[PDB]
RNA sequence: GUUGGAUCUUGAGGGCCCGCCCCUCGGCGCCCCCUCGAUGUGUCCCGCGGGGCCCGAAGCGUUUACUUUGAAAAAAUUAGAGUGUUCAAAGCAGGCCCGAGCCGCCUGGAUACCGCAGCUAGGAAUAAUGGAAUAGGACCGCGGUUCUAUUUUGUUGGUUUU
RNA sequence: GAAACUGCGAAUGGCUCAUUAAAUCAGUUAUGGUUCCUUUGGUCGCUCGCUCCUCUCCUACUUGGAUAACUGUGGUAAUUCUAGAGCUAAUACAUGCCGACGGCGCUGACUCCCUUUGUGUGGGAUGCGUGCAUUUAUCAGAUCAAAACCAACCCGGUCAGCGGCGGCGGCUUUGGUGACUCUAGAUAACCUCGGGCCGAUCGCAGCCCUCCGUGGCGGCGACGACCCAUUCGAACGUCUGCCCUAUCAACUUUCGAUGGUAGUCGCCGUGCCUACCAUGGUGACCACGGGUGACGGGGAAUCAGGGUUCGAUUCCGGAGAGGGAGCCUGAGAAACGGCUACCACAUCCAAGGAAGGCAGCAGGCGCGCAAAUUACCCACUCCCGACCCGGGGAGGUAGUGACG
């Protein structure tokens, strides 16, 4: 995928590194080293974009170094705008005994999204799974995103 | 503030099975630093002073340690608030009584005198089975002993006689279904049982489907079975109050018809 | 100050040494008996299920 | 005293943290080692929860690592071409993680030369006229086919080593961080990640 | 913001109660291995113990809230059991047998409660929720074309398949 | 055995609720993001011989030299003030030793045999690397179903090789977690210097000498040191929950607001901080702002039920010790019965200076409608220490006490 020339330091992946041995010129990879993935577990599966990848982001964890453990939630997404994170809102309810009904309430979620996870859109059913600090409002990281009926595009004819 | 850990505990905020008074005591012992947590621990104090009744001060209670007729799992403690715990034996070589704690299932620590052939080992349950540094392998038990060089098949959740006379295993009880258990905390302190099924739950928290001897069935976490043994096969009695399970209403026809009765 | 109480002190300190090298090579020894006969029986069962593997294959 | 904490700041709302008790020990987050090139100074360091970090103030050797050969040795770092972090940080010569340094040729050479028995070309004329013809002619009286057999596709290497080698200088990469380990260490550039940061170093340049 | 129409299938036993209808397990079976009876690296009763595949059963089909059972769930308090503080506020005690060598016997300090959310598990009514329209989902239904991973022809490399 | 040095406690205890409105805190979760004295359990000879300086590096029957207490002279209006001289200890301080006689790889002077050599089997003195920790780099961390041939070459049945190999087959070798580049192994080194470690310590007693004082060794326990687990914890992270207000409707970053990337830094995660680069993040489901005798919980009072009201206050968590800021010691403290500065307060003064913090226990002043002994004791209950032995306004005991 995306290259990591793109900023202005060149990234490696732990223990993948370049023997060029004693034959001439490279490595100098054909798509900048050997790409590792590993699983993450808990029903998710390392998806085709884990192993095209080369990316420049770490905070993946099909190709970083966290280590996804907690909670797992799911919630909608409220906002897309700039890169390589989301909004999602995350609806929940709220018990009131004291009236003998309960109110819905929600909070909106900064929520890192992967570059292993493209073609996304707004709307969409996501799961998240918790994790280590990432950065200061972001906790968790997209494990899945998941399409879903109910949301439709599903009668076609092509 | 809070710049440091307490090195008090206040009574009357002590836990409940320790079986102390209330607000008749303004401090409760507290264990020391040691193998077990502080929680599911009997400071020593306890069981010699007020289940066994050997003092009336405090200042009795420093001096018969000193006197060192004490070992506590085969070894010679002259520690005044020991963190004794499950399946700890207590030796006094004054009398040649050994003494073990397990759980009755009312729920307070059992004074229950063992033969000293049974004195001689305890089965401990392995907590974590460790490959260690340079490639030697070591088990780790419950009660933080680590033995090296151990037996080259065994697994976790396995049983493990320890021996005090020597340390060391002195084989071990294999880890299979049906084994006997003693289910320890909770609401289902102190009873005893097989296991029947082992439900795996991937993530955190793994339940472990229990029925006891009556045939009343539950489930509770794997952290809170302990395995004492292979199944129908004890290697240590029974306690006082069934260490089963009874009812509110057998226990109160068991109290009032065993009192003025004996005598 | 050597005198004879600190002499007996420092033939302690190596003598300790001395039987805690002896331990470990012991303890290895042994353990190297019972993880070589354990083999035999244990071990062995690995020649029946590349075999076996080979049976299933067939159909 | 400098500080480092979550409970100040302003929040995802818009809004404003008020403080969570006093400053505490815990907190310090003590000023930078600003280690430079210059003769070899690193100073133990008392730090919270016992244990001791080395501060280093100037440094000026490394442990560099051949990573193609699995070797490393010893050598000068004598400058600071290339960072990534900030420009700044190169001109005022501040050795950080990432800098790209320069490192002599020489040993890596020597060595690759000594142990293949053959040597990778020529490097300069002064370094062919007193050894390197000694290398080459052998010290095997006697086990010459020994070392033929052995080596195959030798007397050369790599053609980005080779490069490097005509400088007189090779680039490497600090893999570790110079202030808090009190190491300057790091592995040679190579390959594709040399020519980056040589089109870095030749683009900011001019 | 709150609220919202109608509409989808589950006969025996005993004098209701039970399972059903318009593959990690268990196992009807099929094929494999130590084999269990025809047999003693091994079958044709079988997967029974470990397997694979795959039915009554069951993830089954698309989600739940709800409700239901478990765990996790401070002690004191509090409700409240046992207990003769002379009653009682309270306390967690106690009661016997022996002359005082009985070198003594023995009962206890129950049980109940957890804003929520989360965890486990049974139900499928209720309220939402599920899809195939210029076709799509099921069953190795099959072909021509191309790719890549590793088993295997002792080992390792090349070519060609499967 | 006064003292003094050494080590440990002094962070705990006790007190009070001012401060703070998702902050504190409660319950539920996490550390695979990290630190942890001590206790409890393992870990205690070695440089694996610099191819033995460690047989010469030969101080091992043990190295080096200085302070207290002490002795003497003293200074200061005043200080838990302190100078100088004369000594002089170590489990304080800085060093360094006895030892593998049977460690370990390729380079390799080379040397032996069979196809001359070429090509192959072998084994090798001369060097350097052979404890762990630290830091770096790479490899490793085997793991799934069958065939026909050809090129290299192991064996077995033959021989179109002639088991030197061409024609048929054949045995086919790694620790965990749901999940880590986890654990562990291999290779090549690196250094920490006064500035990683591997005992120059002591108290009790029991031994034997091809033989007489030496050198070797067996038990009990003391203390220190290294590493890992453990225990008491700590600092941050999940989820869900708090009062009133719109005469508070838009808010957040120019002194980062949110995010990407890379680094500095921190016990460790993280805009923690900074470069560069993006333009985010949040609100009518009440954000933002303002108010608050707003500490939180367990709990308390009254209510048919529903509810309403209370919680500084015997227990648990957090917070502060006149206000601010900084710091030392130590595993742990941003500490007032530690320190340093300033600020507000107070004190001594000979006028140069010097010492201080009752929201500790009593007590006093002030305040008010409102609240007690300037008492006695460590015997109980427990805490601390080198320890049964000592110390404790912790805590017990009486006195005051028509809250009730």
């Amino acid at each position: 995928m995306a290259d990591i020339q793109t900023e202005r330091a060149y990234q490696k992946q732990p223990t993948i590194f370049q023997n060029k041995k004693r034959v001439l010129l490279g490595e100098t990879g054909k798509e900048k080293l050997p790409r590792y993935y590993k699983n993450i577990g808990l029903g998710f599966k390392t998806p085709k974009e884990a192993i095209e990848g080369t990316y420049i982001d770490k905070k993946c964890p099909f190709t970083g170094n966290v280590s996804i453990r907690g909670r797992i939630l799911s919630g909608v997404v409220t906002k897309m705008k700039m890169q390589r994170t989301i909004v999602i809102r995350r609806d929940y309810l709220h018990y009131i005994r004291k009236y003998n009904r309960f109110e819905k309430r929600h909070k909106n979620m900064s929520v890192h999204l992967s570059p292993c996870f493209r073609d996304v859109q707004i709307g969409d059913i996501v799961t998240v799974g918790e994790c280590r600090p990432l950065s200061k409002t972001v906790r968790f990281n997209v494990l899945k995103v998941t399409k879903a009926a109910g949301t439709k595009k599903q009668f076609q004819k092509f | 503030m809070a710049r440091g850990p307490k090195k008090h505990l206040k009574r009357v905020a002590a836990p409940k099975h320790w079986m102390l008074d209330k607000l008749t005591s303004v401090f409760a012992p507290r264990p020391s630093t040691g193998p077990h947590k502080l929680r599911e621990c009997l400071p020593l104090i306890i069981f010699l002073r007020n289940k066994l009744k050997y003092a009336l001060t405090g200042d009795e209670v420093k001096k018969i340690c000193m006197q060192r007729f004490i070992k506590i799992d085969g070894k010679v403690r002259a520690d005044i608030t020991y963190p004794a715990g499950f399946m700890d034996v207590i030796s006094i070589d004054k009398t040649g009584e050994n003494f073990r704690l397990i759980y009755d299932t009312k729920g307070r620590f059992a004074v229950h005198r063992i033969t000293p052939e049974e004195a001689k080992y305890k089965l401990c349950k392995v907590r974590k089975i460790f490959v260690g540094t340079k490639g030697i392998p070591h088990l780790v038990t419950h009660d933080a002993r680590t033995i090296r060089y151990p037996d080259p098949l065994i697994k976790m959740n396995d049983t493990i006689q320890i021996d005090l006379e020597t340390g060391k295993i002195t084989d071990f009880i294999k880890f299979d279904t049906g084994n006997l258990c003693m289910v320890t905390g909770g609401a289902n302190l102190g009873r005893i049982g097989v296991i029947t099924n082992r439900e795996r739950h991937p993530g955190s928290f793994d339940v472990v489907h229990v029925k006891d001897a009556n045939g009343n069935s539950f489930a509770t976490r794997l952290s809170n079975i302990f395995v004492i043994g292979k199944g129908n096969k004890p290697w240590i009695s029974l306690p006082r109050g069934k260490g089963i399970r009874l009812t509110i209403a057998e226990e109160r026809d068991k109290r009032l018809a065993a009192k003025q009765s004996s005598g | 100050l050597v005198t004879p109480r600190v002499l007996q002190h420092k033939r302690r300190r190596i003598a300790l040494k001395k039987q805690r090298t002896k331990k470990n090579k012991e303890e290895a020894a042994e353990y190297a008996k019972l993880l070589a006969k354990r083999m035999k029986e244990a071990k062995e069962k690995r020649q029946e299920q590349i075999a076996k593997r080979r049976r299933l294959s067939s159909l | 005293g400098i500080s480092r904490d979550n409970w100040h700041k302003r929040r995802k709302t818009g809004g404003k943290r008020k403080p969570y008790h006093k400053k505490r020990k815990y907190e310090l987050g003590r000023p930078a080692a600003n280690t430079k090139i210059g003769p070899r100074r690193i100073h133990t360091v008392g730090v919270r929860g016992g244990n001791k970090k080395y501060r280093a103030l100037r440094l000026d050797v490394g442990n560099f690592s051949w990573g193609s050969e699995c070797c490393t040795r010893k050598t000068r770092i004598i400058d600071v071409v290339y960072n990534a972090s900030n420009n700044e940080l190169v001109r005022t010569k501040t050795l950080v993680k990432n800098c790209i340094v320069l490192i002599d040729s020489t040993p890596y050479r020597q060595w690759y030369e000594s142990h293949y028995a053959l040597p990778l070309g020529r490097k300069k004329g002064a370094k062919l006229t007193p050894e390197e013809e000694e290398i080459l002619n052998k010290k095997r009286s006697k086990k010459i086919q020994k070392k033929y057999d052995e080596r195959k596709k030798n007397a050369k290497i790599s053609s980005l080593l080779e490069e490097q080698f005509q400088q007189g200088k090779l680039l490497a990469c600090i893999a570790s961080r110079p202030g808090q380990c009190g190491r300057a260490d790091g592995y040679v550039l190579e390959g594709k990640e040399l020519e980056f940061y040589l089109r870095k170093i030749k683009a900011r340049k001019g």
